[PDB]
């Protein structure tokens, strides 16, 4: 047998690539797992949520740190209804001259995606108005992350 | 519970403490080249020749006498390939005086032949991590142009 | 290995044992029926999954129960 | 293809850290790990 | 054990054992025909089936059924016996196993993983939750 | 929920475009679904690349086909059923095992088919995916070459 | 303004402390 | 000439003047040393079995009507169908399409044959036996060519289009970035027109013109062109190859396998139509000869629909068109198909989407009828996937709840309604599938070479 | 009687034909350097790697990227390096994974010993090949000169 | 060193083959078999 997948000796016996594939869709199946208990099973569903938790966190934080590095929040603020809100950079190295030409935009001077995601709308009616406040906000989640 | 005696031996002189025997640091260091099991010794030394090589060229090509020159690169691969040649030298001189006595059945790297094994292993990969740093560094603008795609 | 069950309903046709391509089941006697035997299942190890078995079963419901499982070498049926 | 925005030379080896480095180290790690016939 | 056996006159094919065989285990069946006959090899092609006894190396036990059974039964040979061969050489007798075919009732036979009761007279996985239980558990 | 956002889609773009008798008038017949709404509204995405040069719009395409790419690849696992594969990999395991200098090199795991379970969820996630990359890419590229 | 080096160095060290919290959640959910 | 030759060809087999051959001693006689008896038991398999003779004989009329399909089209063999554009186009597309469907139907009766017809005793040591002996070697050499006709064909096209979007035209597979010359049809295309007074010198003109020659200008429209090869003409070739090879897998697979295989030993037991052998064995549906017909239908569509594609594509945009009267060819696309038919953004683009334009906006006109088959065959075919996606035990679960209902009301049936069967499913899911895909492809292409050809 | 059973067992998955069986194909397989006999397994990995490594560069060298620069042999060998680094790394996990089971008397390439020896020969084999074909690529001039005369 | 004639190139690559290649592939071949201490 192997070691992997360690909840479940019936797929760790199993000779096949089967044994990957069914670990990777019975990982998340508790209940079904070996040497599960109630008890267990509630404070592994507990763990799991606050994981997923830093997981929302770290994600929102990422998004601001790129408004705030990448992105052009500030000159979206002094005209949002003509300059298009910047999500991140553009690297990709099989870029050509023209799809490097062609996503500069939105006055930026490198490949950029412009964000459709709304983030600039919300932050800018909750109060959020430099950068700053992208960066406090993304350093917060950053902490919170941890926390959770 | 977190310090205990090393291996559960309250007088060998070692304390089981989790930097030196915690599971991620065990696993670590116990998959390191020189110590990674079913390893050939010649195998063992060109991983551990290549990490060092690599890095032993960079000193020089920055802080070196020629660091301020055109030859930055060369002066730094020079110093860096002598110096693994010290190296080697070093470690085959080890082999040498330190497996003319009998021979373990288990380690390879414990005994005369796997030590050698592991000096030539060390001397090639050394040297051509130096030299493919060195290649890097000197080609560092085709390099540069190729991640931003200044060649498509 | 998977797991053949053979339940009381089982009226001793022997048309699973006959069924069955890797000779997993056999007739054994039984005062349960009027036939004087059931199906008994020894070599669940050589069970292919395949429910051969319960497609001859006439009962209703099956007298006989395949529960796929743990999958092995025999049971995936591998040649190789 | 180099940014106006602060340390633009983070993408140069982060993309490849992120996209090449990172998945040989973790695929070769899971490997390691699925196929290890231990007990 | 010492499976002896002509083997048919069989030209070979690349349907036949693989490495299993060598390192896993492999199978055997056995009989004896009155006769030169034809017959056709579960690793597909036709064989000639000598005089006597006939032995036959294949990959599954299900290989040697289905020859058993589509071969040498309709051809009225019924003294088939399937062995399982293991790569150091031990030898285990298979399919007539008691000397009885299975289909047979036999004397001496225990009934193995029987339930009494019927199907749906088993428990619910509710009242079934963490424990060995099983719902087809005896 | 593809009804129900080219529904939201369509009307907001007569509604954004001013033209909302566009909607009003062709939203009742289905020639109008593809026409004045999916064939009209594809063509900028389309010419997100193409022999002339390249927009901002070439991501889209390029998602637009990826996406067409895996919703088809999906079509594969859900149509297509395991023993036919099955029987496919035992000729490929045997032209790995009698192939020279390769004999050399053997799998840790005996290859053997995706199970119907598993292949059902492989191209139902195929699909899946294929079907929001698709729409994604039309809806965000139909609404960003115009407003 | 726009961000400065020092600002995305220190991001990259404060973020830095999820990735061994995160990897010791891992770690006891594993076991 | 053909009427002397075939009175000449009815004459070469033995009937009841002792003149001619016995085709027994034909076949028997021809054999080698690496083919064993050759093919002794092959006048016994094709005198008794029906479906041996049925699969040839669908192989052949199936082959023979895709050579008809690209025979009538550069030697068009009537008056004025060469200026026929909607002939022209239906005329190939419908030999195709019937070439396709009888080569799959050749390959299904050979699979009968092998499951029904197959006796092991006249075939020992023939060439049959031996390619039984042999299958696996057969099949995975052929699954080898189809994944690199795959990789190296659409891994091309793929490339091209992300070269495309990369702004990077110099790093595609095209005639002005990394050229792939067809060289060796252009060499044959220089041989034919080097021929009506070379190696065919009783000849006035060539075979047709495609091969070389000047614009045939009947009327105001093109009649036939020199057609030129290019890396486009190269790639899609290549695709040609590569679909037909892998439903020459899917069918042969099934013809070879039909008997028997390592997973099930025994399918010749099982039948020619059967669904599976169960769950077992890790999962069996699909094993048997019936099902690899089943899916050999629908590579078989996809095989077909890029050679028809090609074609109307090809000749929309390289041959056909209206001839000024000082002789300048105004072709219909205006020759897209060289820069155009090398990435998939192209064939969506510049012939989907742009030639569907009439189908889509026909409506009101006399062509009305073809947008509304073009919409109704969408929905056949999306109506398939039904069948296609799913198994019969939701179905029969659903028709449980549905008979309760109608028990009632004292209307449930004295017949019971049954979901249908597994492979019924699939014939049904396939039948629709087919149906609905060929028939927008007929209504697309009716109306775009009514409208505008 | 050219097609039989392989090695005279009807029963095997196999045909000894002339392109299987045949004796100049066979002793042509059997002295390439993963079969050869008396072969130590790192002079195998030095072979096999120098015939790797050497024409592994010529696809980037005249298809890639910088083919139409003049970096072309630059790129191709950049290219090839880190293919064979990557080749180099499966080699060796192949051999982590695979032969951490007992050993066999038989051959040493089923051995994680004889494995390892084969990887550290494929690694340095491979890393000159490719490096000496972008060296007569880069001095093709030079070679070019040389054949032709020109420095006489 | 350069002719009219055509595929000029193909005594650059053939002379080697010819002297150097096909000499050392030839002696050594002949040296394996005619030192081939069987039976
Ligand atoms: C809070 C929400 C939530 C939670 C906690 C769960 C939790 C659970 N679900 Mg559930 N489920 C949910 C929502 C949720 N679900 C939703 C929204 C759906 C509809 C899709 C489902 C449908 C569903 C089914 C049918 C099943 C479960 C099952 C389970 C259990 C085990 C999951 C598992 O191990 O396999 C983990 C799953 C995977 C490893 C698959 C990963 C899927 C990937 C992420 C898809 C992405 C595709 C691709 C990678 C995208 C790339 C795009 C790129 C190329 C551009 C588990 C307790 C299973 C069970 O145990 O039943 C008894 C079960 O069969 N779920
Ligand atoms: C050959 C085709 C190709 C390739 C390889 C790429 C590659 C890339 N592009 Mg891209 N692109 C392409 C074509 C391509 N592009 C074309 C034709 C266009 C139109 C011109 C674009 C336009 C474009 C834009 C606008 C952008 C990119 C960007 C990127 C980069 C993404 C960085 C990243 O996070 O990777 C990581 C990949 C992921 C996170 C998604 C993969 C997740 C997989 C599917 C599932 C994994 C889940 C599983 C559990 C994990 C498996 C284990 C794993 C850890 C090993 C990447 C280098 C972005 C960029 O520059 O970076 C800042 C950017 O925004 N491209
Ligand atoms: C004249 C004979 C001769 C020659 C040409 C070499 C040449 C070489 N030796 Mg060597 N050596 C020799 C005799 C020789 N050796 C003898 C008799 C001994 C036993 C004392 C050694 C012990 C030795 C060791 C331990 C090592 C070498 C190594 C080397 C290589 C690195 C360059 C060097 O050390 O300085 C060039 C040498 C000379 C110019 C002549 C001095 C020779 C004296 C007698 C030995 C000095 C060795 C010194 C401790 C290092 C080089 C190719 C190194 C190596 O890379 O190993 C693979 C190293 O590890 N040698
Ligand atoms: C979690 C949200 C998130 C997402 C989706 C991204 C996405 C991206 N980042 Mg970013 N990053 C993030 C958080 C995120 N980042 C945070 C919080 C920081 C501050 C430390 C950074 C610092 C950063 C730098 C310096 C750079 C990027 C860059 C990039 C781009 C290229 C891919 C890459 O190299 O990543 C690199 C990632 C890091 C350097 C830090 C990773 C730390 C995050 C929190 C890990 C998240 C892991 C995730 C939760 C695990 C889920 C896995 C999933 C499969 C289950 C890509 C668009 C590059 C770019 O701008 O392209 C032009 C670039 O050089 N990021
Ligand atoms: C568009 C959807 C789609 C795709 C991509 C495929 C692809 C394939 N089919 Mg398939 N099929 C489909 C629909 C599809 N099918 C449907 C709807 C049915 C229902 C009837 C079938 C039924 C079917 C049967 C019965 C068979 C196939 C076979 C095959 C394989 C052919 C061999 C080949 O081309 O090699 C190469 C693969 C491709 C060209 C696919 C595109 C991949 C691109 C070009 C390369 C990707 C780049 C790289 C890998 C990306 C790396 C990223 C990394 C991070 C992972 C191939 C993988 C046959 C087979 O197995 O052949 C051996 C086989 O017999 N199919
Ligand atoms: C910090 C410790 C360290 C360092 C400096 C190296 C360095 C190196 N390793 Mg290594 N390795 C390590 C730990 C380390 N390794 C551990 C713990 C394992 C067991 C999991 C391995 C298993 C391993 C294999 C199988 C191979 C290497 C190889 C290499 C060389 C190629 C470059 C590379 O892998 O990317 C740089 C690596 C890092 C910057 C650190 C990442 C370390 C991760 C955790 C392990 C990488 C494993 C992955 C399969 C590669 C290089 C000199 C290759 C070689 O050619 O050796 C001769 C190769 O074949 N390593
Ligand atoms: C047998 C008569 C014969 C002789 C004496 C030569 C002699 C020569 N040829 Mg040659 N050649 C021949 C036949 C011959 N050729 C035929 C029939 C062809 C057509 C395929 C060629 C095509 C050819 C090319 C393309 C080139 C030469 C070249 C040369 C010159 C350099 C040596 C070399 O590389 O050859 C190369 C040998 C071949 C390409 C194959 C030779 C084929 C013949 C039939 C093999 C002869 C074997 C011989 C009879 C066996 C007896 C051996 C003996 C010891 C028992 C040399 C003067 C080179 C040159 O022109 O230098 C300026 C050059 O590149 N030849
Ligand atoms: C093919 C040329 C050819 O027919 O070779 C010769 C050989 C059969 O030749 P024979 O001399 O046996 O042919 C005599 C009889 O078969 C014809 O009457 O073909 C094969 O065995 C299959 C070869 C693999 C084909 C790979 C593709
Ligand atoms: C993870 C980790 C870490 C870090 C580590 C480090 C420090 C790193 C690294 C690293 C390194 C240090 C790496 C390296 C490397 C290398 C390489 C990759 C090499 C190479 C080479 C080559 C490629 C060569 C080649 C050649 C030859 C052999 C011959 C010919 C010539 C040439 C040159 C081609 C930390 C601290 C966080 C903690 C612990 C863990
Ligand atoms: C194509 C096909 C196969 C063959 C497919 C196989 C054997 C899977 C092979 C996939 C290879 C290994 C490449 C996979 C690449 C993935 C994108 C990698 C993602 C894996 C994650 C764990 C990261 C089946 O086995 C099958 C079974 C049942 C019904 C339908 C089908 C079916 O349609
Ligand atoms: C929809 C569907 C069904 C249900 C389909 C059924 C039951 C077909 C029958 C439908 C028609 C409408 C039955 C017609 C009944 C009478 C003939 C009606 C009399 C007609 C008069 C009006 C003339 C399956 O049974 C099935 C089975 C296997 C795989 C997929 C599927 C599947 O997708
Ligand atoms: S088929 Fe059913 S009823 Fe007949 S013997 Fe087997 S279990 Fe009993
Ligand atoms: S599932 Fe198949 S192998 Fe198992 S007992 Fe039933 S018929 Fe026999
Ligand atoms: S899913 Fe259907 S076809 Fe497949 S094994 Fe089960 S019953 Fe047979
Ligand atoms: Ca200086
Ligand atoms: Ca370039």
């Amino acid at each position: 047998a192997t070691k992997f997948p360690k909840f479940s000796q019936d797929l760790a016996q199993d000779p096949t690539t089967r044994r990957i594939w069914y670990a990777i869709a019975t990982a998340h199946d508790f209940e079904s797992h070996d040497g599960m208990t109630e008890e267990n099973l509630y404070q592994k569903i507990f763990a799991s949520h606050f994981g997923h938790l830093a997981i929302i966190f770290l994600w929102v934080s990422g998004s601001l740190f790129h408004v705030a590095w990448q992105g052009n929040f500030e000159q979206w603020i002094q005209d949002p209804l003509n300059t298009r809100p910047i999500a991140h950079a553009i690297w990709d190295p099989q870029f050509g001259k023209a799809a490097v030409d062609a996503f500069t935009q939105a006055g930026a001077s490198s490949p950029v995606d412009i964000a459709y995601s709304g983030v600039y709308h919300w932050w800018y009616t909750i109060g959020m108005r430099t950068n700053g406040d992208l960066y406090q906000g993304a350093i917060f989640l950053l902490v919170l992350a941890s926390l959770a | 519970e977190l310090v205990k005696p090393y291996n559960g031996d309250p007088f060998a002189g070692h304390l089981s403490t989790p930097i030196s025997d915690s599971g991620l640091v065990k696993t670590f260091i116990s998959n390191l080249p020189a110590y990674r099991q079913g390893l050939s010794p010649i195998l063992r030394g060109l991983e551990v020749g290549m990490a060092h090589g690599y890095f032993l060229i960079g000193p020089w090509v920055k802080l070196g006498p020629l660091r301020d020159s055109d030859v930055a690169n060369l002066g730094g691969l020079i110093s860096g390939i002598t110096l693994i040649l010290l190296a080697t030298a070093c470690l085959a001189a080890y082999g040498l005086v330190s497996f003319q006595k009998a021979s373990s059945s288990g380690d390879a790297l414990k005994t005369g032949e796997g030590w050698s094994q592991f000096t030539a292993g060390f001397f090639v990969g050394a040297m051509g991590g130096a030299f493919v740093a060195f290649f890097l560094l000197e080609n560092f603008a085709v390099v540069d142009g190729i991640m931003k795609g200044l060649f498509n | 290995a998977h797991t053949v069950k053979i339940y009381d309903t089982c009226i001793g046709c022997t048309q699973c044992v006959r069924a069955c391509p890797t000779d997993v089941l056999e007739m054994v006697p039984w005062d349960g029926c009027k036939a004087g035997q059931i199906a008994s299942s020894p070599r669940t190890e050589d069970c292919v999954g395949c429910k051969r078995c319960e497609t001859a079963c006439p009962t209703d419901f099956l007298s006989i129960r395949v529960y796929l499982g743990a999958e092995t070498t025999r049971s995936m049926g591998l040649a190789y | 293809m180099m940014g106006s925005y602060a340390a633009s030379f983070l993408p140069w080896i982060f993309i490849p850290v992120v996209c090449w480095l990172m998945p040989v180290v973790v695929m070769g790690l899971l490997f390691l790990y699925i196929e290890g016939d231990a007990q | 054990t010492t499976l002896t056996g002509q083997p048919p006159l069989y030209g070979g094919s690349t349907g036949g054992l693989l490495s299993k065989a060598d390192i896993e285990e492999k199978y055997a069946i056995t009989w004896t025909s009155p006769k030169e006959q034809v017959f056709e090899m579960p690793t597909a092609g036709a064989a000639v089936m000598r005089e006597g006894e006939n032995l036959v190396y294949l990959a599954r036990k299900e290989q040697c059924l289905a020859l058993a059974a589509q071969q040498l039964r309709p051809r009225k040979i019924n003294d088939y016996k399937i062995y399982r061969i293991f790569p150091d050489g031990e030898t285990v007798l298979l399919h007539p196993k008691d000397g009885v075919f299975p289909e047979k009732v036999n004397q001496g036979r225990e009934a193995v993983n029987t339930v009494p009761r019927s199907i749906g007279q088993n428990p619910n996985p509710a009242q079934l939750k963490f424990s060995g239980k099983k719902p087809y558990d005896p | 929920i593809g009804w129900v956002t080219f529904y939201w889609h369509w009307k907001h773009l007569g509604v954004w475009e001013g033209n909302v008798a566009q909607f009003n008038e062709n939203s009742t017949y289905l020639m109008g679904w593809l026409r004045d709404y999916l064939w009209l509204n594809s063509s900028q995405l389309i010419n997100g690349y193409n022999p002339f040069g390249t927009n901002n719009l070439s991501v889209w395409a390029w998602m637009f086909l990826f996406g067409h790419l895996v919703w088809a690849t999906g079509f594969m696992f859900l149509i297509s059923w395991r023993g036919y594969w099955q029987e496919l990999i035992e000729t490929l395991v045997w032209a790995h095992e009698r192939t020279p200098l390769a004999n050399l090199v053997r799998w840790k795991d005996k290859p053997v088919a995706l199970s119907i379970v598993q292949a059902r969820l492989v191209g139902l996630a195929h699909f899946s995916v294929g079907y929001v990359l698709t729409y994604a890419a039309f809806l965000i590229a139909s609404t960003a070459s115009k407003y | 303004m726009a961000l400065t080096d020092t600002q995305v160095y220190i991001a990259l060290v404060i973020a830095l402390l999820p990735a061994v919290l995160a990897f010791r959640l891992s770690a006891e959910l594993y076991k | 000439a053909i009427a002397v030759l075939f009175i000449i060809a009815g004459h070469m087999y033995r009937t009841n003047w002792g003149i001619g051959h016995s085709l027994k001693e034909i076949l028997e006689a021809h054999k080698g040393p690496f083919t064993g008896t050759g093919h002794k038991g092959l006048y016994e398999v094709l005198t008794t079995s029906w479906h041996a003779q049925l699969a040839i004989n669908l192989a052949m009329m199936g082959s023979l009507s895709i050579i008809v399909a690209q025979h009538m089209y550069a030697m068009p063999p009537y008056p004025y169908l060469a200026t026929d554009y909607p002939t022209q186009l239906s005329l190939f597309t419908h030999h195709m399409w019937i070439g396709g469907f009888l080569i799959v139907g050749g390959a299904a009766h050979g699979a009968i044959f092998f499951v029904r017809d197959y006796d092991p005793a006249v075939n020992q040591n023939n060439v049959l036996d031996r390619v039984l002996r042999h299958r696996d070697a057969i099949i995975s050499h052929l699954n080898w060519v189809c994944i690199f006709l795959g990789f190296h064909s659409f891994g091309l096209y793929v490339h091209n289009d992300t070269m495309r979007a990369f702004g990077r035209p110099q790093d595609m597979f095209s005639d002005t970035g990394i050229q792939l010359q067809p060289v060796f049809a252009q060499w044959v295309q220089h041989l034919h027109t080097l021929a009506p007074g070379g190696t065919a010198p009783n000849a006035a003109a060539t075979a047709s013109v495609a091969f070389g020659g000047d614009v045939v200008a009947v009327g105001g429209k093109v009649a036939m062109m020199p057609i030129a090869l290019g890396t486009a003409d190269f790639l899609v070739h290549h695709i040609h190859a590569f679909t037909i090879h892998v439903t020459v897998l899917i069918l042969l697979k099934g013809v070879l396998f039909a008997r028997s295989s390592r997973l099930i030993p025994d399918k010749a037991n099982l039948g020619f139509r059967f669904p599976c052998d169960g769950p077992g064995r890790g999962g069996t549906c699909q094993v048997s000869g019936w099902d690899h017909v089943f899916l050999g239908l629908f590579w078989m569509y996809n095989c077909i629909s890029v050679v028809i594609f090609h074609f109307s594509w090809k000749m929309q945009s390289d041959v056909w068109g209206t001839v000024a009267p000082d002789g300048t060819v105004s072709h219909i696309t205006g020759g897209n198909f060289a820069q155009s038919a090398i990435t998939i953004n192209g064939w969506l683009r510049d012939f989907l989407w742009a030639q569907a334009s009439q189908v889509i906006g026909s409506y009101g006109s006399a062509l009305s009828a073809y947008g509304l088959l073009f919409l109704g065959a969408h929905f056949v075919w999306a109506f398939s996937l039904m069948f296609l996606f799913s198994g019969r035990g939701y179905w029969q679960e659903l028709i449980e709840s549905i008979v309760w209902a109608h028990n009632k009301l004292k209307v449930a049936p004295a017949i019971q309604p049954r979901a249908l069967s597994i492979i019924q499913g699939r014939a049904v899911g396939v039948a629709h599938y087919l149906l609905g895909g060929i028939a927008t492809t007929w209504a697309f292409f009716l109306a775009r070479i009514i409208s505008v050809g």
